[PDB]
């Protein structure tokens, strides 16, 4: 799932040590064309009963029930994707109604519902990448929860880490090579990681990439 | 930690 090619990046990186470069030059490795397709814009954690809720930036909506089923509603509120235990897929409509999937359904809409009533949308005032017009949507694989992070890893191969005390959060992408970082002040700057090697970086954003490096080590070690 | 993204 392109988490070995993640975790390789990172770890070139960051022997590099790119914060203990006297002339940083941060923005020669910003890159705009790298900007991800898709993020985590929300979350809700009801795993001791349903499953974990997030919301995509594009405005689609997800569950990874506790059954390990997942199911996608599209932006268009009715296009639907389905993914069983074993990796099968269906592409369905909620106006076709599909029987055997309206009690899920019925909970992905009151997931839904909670964070539009609550929760704040992470990057709004950014425009995605647009991906392919047949191509599916990524549903999230798994995730975890540390003391000071989430982790959560999307089927394209996306790895995100969110910070709880600052709100600060890494977008990591192993096909372009990528980290998006949002700072504490919601600034939204995507770079190319060969060239935070090259050019450096402050040391926020590096403490940020070794604290990613054990996050991915985590990931592939718990396959 | 928390049960949800920032409210």
């Amino acid at each position: 799932c392109h988490l070995s090619d993640m975790l390789q990046q990172l770890h070139s990186v960051n022997a590099s040590k790119p914060s203990e470069r006297g002339l940083v030059r941060q923005e020669e490795a910003e890159d705009p064309a790298c900007i991800p397709i898709f993020w985590v814009s929300k979350w809700v954690d009801y795993s001791d009963k349903y499953g974990l809720g997030y919301q995509l930036c594009d405005n689609s909506v997800g569950v990874l029930f506790n059954d390990s089923t997942r199911l996608i509603l599209y932006n268009d509120g009715d296009s639907l994707q389905y993914i069983e235990r074993d990796g099968t897929e269906s592409y369905l409509t909620v106006s076709s109604h599909p029987n055997s999937l309206m009690k899920k359904i019925t909970l992905l809409k009151y997931f839904r519902n909670y964070m539009s009533e609550h929760l704040l949308k992470a990057g709004a005032n950014i425009t995605p990448r647009e991906g392919d017009e047949l191509a599916r949507l990524p549903y999230l694989r798994t995730w975890f929860r540390t003391r000071s992070a989430i982790i959560l890893h999307l089927s394209n191969g996306s790895v995100q880490i969110n910070f709880f005390q600052d709100h600060t959060k890494l977008i990591l992408c192993p096909l372009m090579a990528a980290v998006t970082y949002i700072d504490e002040k919601r600034d939204f700057r995507t770079y190319r990681l060969s060239l935070l090697e090259e050019y450096g970086c402050c040391k926020e954003l590096a403490s940020r990439l070794r604290y990613a490096r054990t996050m991915v080590d985590k990931l592939l070690s718990s396959r | 930690p928390p049960l949800h993204s920032t409210a």
